[PDB]
């Protein structure tokens, strides 16, 4: 899912 | 450099998410934590040595959020931090399963906190609120605070001082900050094209991170320069865990495979593959013994071998 997403600014 | 070429399975703890896996000030307990709300404490020793029918926490401590890093304190051994996806900040006694501290000052969640090794009542935090907040355990109230431009991936104080610490954004750089004077960084390290994950220091100079643009590099903040990129793994999307010691680096990646790269070689010596995505490492500080958990909640012991 995307709970482990790293955020792109 | 290396005389490895492969990584050895010693014990498997059977399996959702597993966001941080982190041994304690002896090496001697391990803990892990993520998205299922609990932090579980392991004996090492009993995890190597005792068949995987009989394995069990020592320790489980139920929380109010999804978990995303744990830091144990450098002094006391029982103590460990983690931080949360409401932002929330926590340390916590293993003896007595309580919460000791509750920092509540982030307004989104905080995706790394780090205790210091040379002064271990301070803990670093970052968060996507874009702020670094530095706690002592003294005191209930942060007692610095740096406002960034963007998300703040991941924070690691140097293991030599605790005024200086790496913040990972996703700008896409490491900002290197001496506490002492937060009006500008020391200095801005880019090259990563996509934002940094993880930051983590080989010794007090060298400096790893990880990125996904899924590279490692390897950084020097005394002279404040680039040495070294890695490549080999996937890592586009996730945090998927970074290790260091003296000598070696250990990532996860997107294709279940945890990964480990000699500092001085581009390419990795060696790879395993379980069976997702890798979603923690940790080595037992400079040996060639290593922790691993992926998304499914399986934990590995692996021991690089000739």
């Amino acid at each position: 899912e995307e709970i482990r997403r790293v955020p792109e600014f | 450099f290396t005389r490895y070429s492969r990584l050895r399975v010693i014990a498997e703890i059977r399996h959702n998410i597993v966001s941080s896996i982190e041994f304690d000030r002896d090496d001697e307990l391990f803990a892990t934590a993520g998205v299922s709300r609990c932090i579980k404490v392991f004996d090492f020793s009993s995890v190597v040595n005792e068949p995987a029918d009989m394995q069990c926490p020592i320790v489980e401590m139920s929380t109010r959020s999804k978990l995303s890093c744990l830091s144990w304190n450098k002094h006391e051994k029982n103590h460990i931090a983690s931080s949360d996806y409401e932002g929330i900040v926590t340390v916590w006694d293993v003896t007595t399963r309580q919460s000791l501290m509750e920092y509540e000052e982030h307004e989104k969640r905080a995706w790394s906190v780090d205790f210091s090794r040379t002064e271990p009542s301070m803990l670093v935090s970052g968060s996507d609120d874009c702020k670094v907040k530095v706690w002592c355990t003294r005191q209930e109230a942060s007692v610095i605070n740096i406002d960034m431009k963007a998300n703040i991936c991941c924070v690691k104080y140097n293991p030599g001082s605790s005024n200086y610490i790496a913040v990972g954004s996703a700008d896409h750089h490491i900002h290197y900050y001496d506490l002492r004077n937060i009006s500008q960084p020391l200095h801005v390290f880019s090259g990563h094209k996509k934002a940094v994950s993880y930051v983590k220091f080989l010794s007090n100079n060298e400096l790893a991170s990880a990125s996904t643009d899924s590279t490692l590099r390897l950084w020097d903040v005394k002279d404040n320069l680039p040495v070294r990129t890695f490549r080999g793994h996937t890592n586009e999307k996730n945090f998927v865990g970074l290790t260091v010691n003296s000598e070696y680096l250990a990532c996860g990646s997107e294709t279940n495979e945890v990964y480990v790269y000699h500092k001085e070689i581009t390419r990795p010596v060696t790879s395993h593959r379980f069976g997702y995505f890798i979603s923690a490492v940790c080595w037992k500080s400079d040996s060639p013994t290593m922790l691993t958990a992926n998304s499914q909640g399986t934990i590995k012991v692996l021991v690089l071998a000739a």
